């Protein structure tokens, strides 16, 4: 909306770029934020549609994320790098509401450019902001609802399908429903004395191409991703108890300390040495095997010299795998991860305890690839997702399809109040500010009116990608939300609507509590606290200086 | 500007036509590739190579492709090949044209995406139970049917005039690769290649084929009862992890430096000699030095062996892999060693080592292939690795599903019932569905030269009175039944076929704009 | 003598004074040792 450019002042002069100053620069910001934000309008919601992106190398991605696109955007606009950074701040905290908290922040500063050329300054908009949020987060707290008289995990199923819609995983999503939620409960572990805790990443996600989507298997069990060092070992244990040594000290031949340097004046005692050098790391292996372990697992590569024992005294080899990887599978078996190998005592020994126990542990090839799969752990139990797709790059949707699943699922278990969802609550914030600031009034009233209105495009933008009315959708969600904001809490009807509203599947005004649709308070919290930092950070700008690199 | 976006942005409905125009050219260039009449497409590789071949699948490996919903369907070849290897022609035809036929809409009726996947995940389980019902059990110890079923892949290649004797390669190299449930990989199967010779005279022969001739004269080429023992380890000097720097004060310590070098590798042979192998196969180079020790014991020496062949001697002979050879024992040495001759062929030397055949470790094979020239056999090797494949869907899945395009008319006739009872908002992305399942039969008249409009007319009305094995004769591209046809195939097969086309067509609906070169 | 510690992410309304000092760092962890100890001793090397 920038024509003629400027007039460059030879009195006016700085090194580097030229200096802009006046409404262009909040001119440019909106018009860079109408830029990111177009690009997430049509990936928001189950009805709406992602897109791609090329790499320039003939590898593209297909997500539905809001995150990984603006992560895939370098932005060269020195504000536009604020929402490209706020989708990665917002993944990373709550896990969900990466799309919606783009276009709020966008929305906020499109009507509060607006308002500056009302000639209400910018801190008096601000102003009207921070203390229409500070009411919308307790009313937040006023329509939350506690969980109860639910028939088992049906709580939690409802709510991952949420997180499932919009996404390839929404058609499946009430296979992948039971996947997700006893993923979650089987790595339940305790922290802080008493707090419940969750570790995030710890369900292995592997990737497999072939079958169907639907037929993915649920592995009661850890599953890690690495091939066999020989081929001659059993890929199959049979036998309950199986022992899992948990190893970061690879068995190779190794040089000494740079530090040494070996000077010998006879000729006979290389072959002592030369012996030695391979000896040395024998002490260690064969305190290992006399143990029974079946399956050792190593941080590092091993040389096929020490191989060989592996397979005579049948025990299962690995080599190098992500370290983060090999912690869980210690605790999960009840073994206890050696950095290294040393006791109290100067001599070396190897004890029993730093040995793992599970029911079995199997390698399963899924198409070429060859995965161990491990169930029946002891100590502690775990989980493994083996996804299956047409191609690859679906597999890589399907990653942060679940990923994002997992984030909902585990910050719903933390605050046992929910909100419904599929903007019911943007439909609810917006009257409760109506008749906000109306007491107030004076100056402040419009800044505050503007933010009510600003939340409306959420609700509207799903009903664009659909295809359908979206006037007669909105004026459905304001009939019943407004009446009902005076009820008082007896002779009960009233309060009973307004929880409800805006399906995208039939087009019609239908209960959320029936439909299943629901999302956690923690989405809902701290994302417009994010959002608004990120319209406060840009409003104040009144000029852009530019400086060219050197 | 702004960013790295912008240029030519696609938006609308003409994005989704850029992605249905784009797949459906994939699939029109190997739509002359299925069928037993199938022609042949020949492929110009930038290395300056040559692949000639009618699967799909080695078509669209090496054919360079640039656009974001093309290459999806490049992808979809190793779908089938890494999961079962047969079929892969057939995915490309149908899922390219589920795309253009079950999706037409939102040019027109303006549909959306969402609305249709959600009748597409219905259609297909649909249209597996369809399946199931139409596929007939097989026994899977009866010879005689293993060789009709594996010349289904075969009768569309060039190898069906063989097809009689290529039928006694596969069904013994599955049978061994077999393990007893009954899982079966490709890895020890061996794809080596002689260049010249007759395909009649091509016979698959148990243990591994070398191509390095015996190091010394008197290395004997004939042995009775080969005992092979497999050493890691060079028979070399090893200079060590750390330097010597031996300090040498008087004259008489250097000569006893390069005497033990000798002495040293002496003492190694000495264990060897224990356990009097007849044939020693070092994986690392070999010494002038050590060989003469092992020949004065009988032992045999052999050039450097790659750590791939090593695995499938130690399975032949049912030796043990011994690094060390302190450790080596009478127990990891291999035994019943059939026959082991050298014969000369001009391009290189050829060592056979023939298995006793007379539970344990699965045994490994060799298949030897006599060819025209060096590009045939790579053709017959691609062959036989379809072929192979087919025995494998059959051990794991003992149904049998109907072939010969009567699997993909069999469910459009079920989906166009069912699209009427259904009624709804679906009806047309589920009876759009019967459509596309319709293509690939269709095809097989196409290139057999008849007229698709008055048989696919009779091959409908007789699938529902006369049985549900009628479908359409390649050579004479007439309406017969698959009864009386003779060839069959897996289901395992047909079941890959139809998620894989349906759960791709799903990703491609999905997409609303295209960005490209944004960076790397 | 005042030390302000950035970190990354969260919201302003999360700053607040801490009673004691607070250590920028961050642990190994890579042998696995103990991330929380209470009633301990902190020490200080200057050696290696």
């Amino acid at each position: 909306m920038s024509q003629l450019f400027n007039n460059s002042r030879s009195d006016t002069l700085f090194l580097g770029g030229e200096k802009i100053s006046g409404d262009d620069i909040r001119n440019q910001n909106v018009l860079a934020t109408m830029a990111v934000a177009n690009v997430v309008k049509s990936s928001l919601g189950p009805v709406g549609l992602d897109k791609m992106l090329v790499d320039d190398i003939g590898d593209f991605t297909v997500t539905n994320d809001g995150a990984t696109i603006l992560s895939l955007l370098d932005v060269q606009h020195p504000a536009g790098k604020i929402l490209v950074e706020l989708a990665q701040q917002q993944d990373r905290e709550i896990g969900d509401g990466t799309t919606s908290v783009v276009i709020i922040a966008s929305e906020l500063l499109k009507r509060a450019n607006e308002l500056v050329k009302n000639k209400i300054h910018p801190t008096t908009i601000i102003t009207g902001f921070r203390v229409a949020l500070r009411e919308a987060i307790r009313f937040i707290n006023e329509v939350l609802s506690t969980s109860v008289d639910t028939l088992g995990k049906e709580t939690l199923i409802n709510i991952a399908k949420t997180s499932m819609s919009s996404k390839i995983i929404g058609a499946d999503s009430d296979f992948f429903s039971n996947m997700v939620v006893d993923a979650l409960l089987a790595v339940k572990t305790q922290n802080s004395k008493g707090e419940i805790k969750y570790p995030v990443k710890a369900v292995n996600v592997l990737k497999a191409h072939g079958k169907s989507a639907t037929e993915s298997l649920l592995v009661p069990g850890y599953a890690l991703n690495c091939t066999v060092a020989s081929q001659a070992m059993p890929k199959r244990i049979a036998g309950g108890n199986v022992k899992i040594a948990c190893l970061d000290l690879n068995l190779q031949k190794a040089r000494m300390a740079m530090g040494v340097q070996i000077n010998i004046d006879d000729p006979e005692q290389l072959e002592q040495i030369r012996k030695r050098e391979a000896g040395i790391v024998l002490e260690r292996v064969k305190k290992i095997i006399d143990a029974g372990a079946q399956v050792v697992l190593t941080t590092k590569g091993i040389d096929d010299l020490c191989l060989k024992e592996f397979v005579e005294a049948k025990i299962m080899g690995v080599r190098r795998c992500k370290k983060e990887d090999l912690r869980r599978i210690a605790r999960a078996t009840g073994a206890t991860l050696v950095s290294s190998m040393s006791n109290l005592e100067g001599e070396e020994t190897f004890e029993s305890s730093y040995l793992g126990l599970c029911d079995e542990v199997v390698q399963a090839k899924f198409s070429d690839d060859e995965c161990i799969l491990i169930k029946g752990t002891s100590k502690h139990s775990s989980s493994s997702i083996i996804l299956r797709g047409a191609n690859d790059y679906s597999l890589d949707e399907m990653e942060r399809s679940l990923h994002d699943s997992l984030s909902v699922v585990k910050r719903t278990l933390e605050s046992g109040n929910v909100v419904p969802g599929g903007g019911c609550v943007e439909a609810a914030l917006n009257i409760y500010l109506d008749n906000f600031a109306t007491t107030v009034g004076s100056r402040e009233q419009l800044a505050i009116a503007e933010f009510a209105a600003a939340l409306l495009i959420i609700p509207k933008t799903l009903a664009v990608n659909a295809a359908k009315d979206s006037s007669e959708l909105v004026a459905k969600l304001r009939s019943y939300h407004a009446a009902s904001q005076m009820a008082k809490p007896e002779d009960v009807k009233r309060r009973s609507y307004r929880n409800y509203g805006l399906d995208l599947i039939r087009g019609k005004i239908v209960d959320e509590i029936h439909a299943g649709v629901l999302e956690p308070t923690i989405s809902k919290v701290k994302s417009l606290k994010s959002a608004l930092e990120a319209c406060v950070a840009i409003l104040r700008i009144d000029t852009m200086i530019t400086v060219d690199p050197e | 500007v702004f960013m790295n976006a912008s240029q030519e942005r696609t938006t609308g409905r003409q994005a989704q036509i850029s992605n249905i125009t784009a797949a459906k050219a994939v699939a029109d260039v190997i739509r002359t590739c299925l069928g037993p009449k199938a022609m042949l497409k020949m492929l110009l590789d930038p290395m300056g190579g040559l692949v000639l071949t009618n699967d799909g699948h080695a078509i669209l490996r090496e054919i360079d492709v640039a656009h974001p919903a093309a290459k999806s369907m490049l992808e979809l070849s190793r779908t089938q090949d890494e999961e079962v290897g047969d079929g892969t022609t057939t995915v490309i035809i149908l899922a390219g044209e589920i795309l253009a036929q079950c999706a037409p809409y939102l040019i027109e009726k303006n549909i959306h995406p969402v609305i249709i996947i959600q009748a597409l995940k219905k259609a297909l389980t649909d249209a597996l139970e369809v399946i199931k019902q139409v596929s007939k059990p097989v026994d899977v110890e009866n010879d005689a049917a293993m060789k009709k079923l594996i010349q289904a892949s075969i009768g569309t290649k060039y190898v069906i005039h063989w097809s009689e004797k290529m039928c006694e390669l596969a069904l013994d190299a599955v049978k061994t690769v077999r393990k007893d449930f009954e899982i079966d990989i490709k890895r020890y199967v061996r794809v080596e290649k002689i260049p010249g010779g007759d395909v009649l005279d091509s016979r698959v022969l148990k243990g591994v084929l070398l191509n390095k001739d015996v190091v010394h004269p008197k290395m004997s080429r004939h042995i009775e009862n080969p005992r092979v023992v497999l050493l890691d380890c060079p028979l070399e000097y090893k200079k060590g992890e750390s330097q010597t720097n031996i300090e040498i004060e008087k004259e008489e310590d250097w000569n006893r430096i390069l005497q033990i070098e000798e002495e040293q590798v002496q003492l190694m042979c000495e264990q060897i000699l224990a356990v009097r192998p007849t044939l020693v196969i070092t994986e690392k180079g070999v010494s002038d030095l050590a060989q003469h020790y092992l020949l004065k014991g009988g032992c045999s020496v052999l050039r450097r062996v790659k750590k791939s062949d090593n695995n499938r001697i130690a399975r032949v002979t049912g030796a043990t892999i011994v690094n060390r050879v302190e450790d080596l024992k009478e127990s990891d040495v291999g035994t019943n060693c059939g026959l082991f001759k050298v014969e000369m062929i001009g391009d290189e030397y050829f060592s056979f080592l023939d298995n006793c055949k007379e539970s344990g470790l699965q045994k490994a094979c060799t298949i030897m292939l006599r060819g025209g020239s060096k590009d045939i056999l790579n053709e017959i090797d691609r062959n036989l690795q379809d072929a192979m494949a087919v025995a494998r869907n059959v051990m794991l899945s003992p149904s049998l599903s109907p072939g010969g395009g009567a699997t993909e008319m069999a469910v459009s006739v079920k989906l166009a019932e069912k699209a009427k009872q259904l009624e709804g908002i679906q009806q047309w992305p589920y009876q759009a569905v019967a459509d596309a399942m319709e293509c690939i039969p269709r095809t097989l008249i196409q290139n057999a030269g008849g007229d698709p409009i008055r048989l696919l007319s009779q091959l409908r009305a007789k699938h529902a009175q006369g049985n549900f094995t009628t479908g359409i004769d390649g050579d004479k591209g007439k309406i017969v039944d698959m009864v009386s046809y003779g060839i069959w195939e897996p289901e395992v097969i047909k079941q890959q076929s139809v998620k894989t086309a349906i759960e791709s067509a799903c990703l491609l609906l999905r997409v609303d704009d295209i960005v490209s070169g944004v960076r790397k | 003598d005042i030390r302000l510690v950035k970190k990354v992410g969260g919201t302003i309304d999360d700053t607040e004074m801490i009673d004691g000092v607070v250590l920028t760092q961050t642990a190994i962890k890579s042998a696995g040792g103990p991330t929380r100890k209470e009633k301990a001793k902190i020490g200080l090397i200057q050696f290696q």
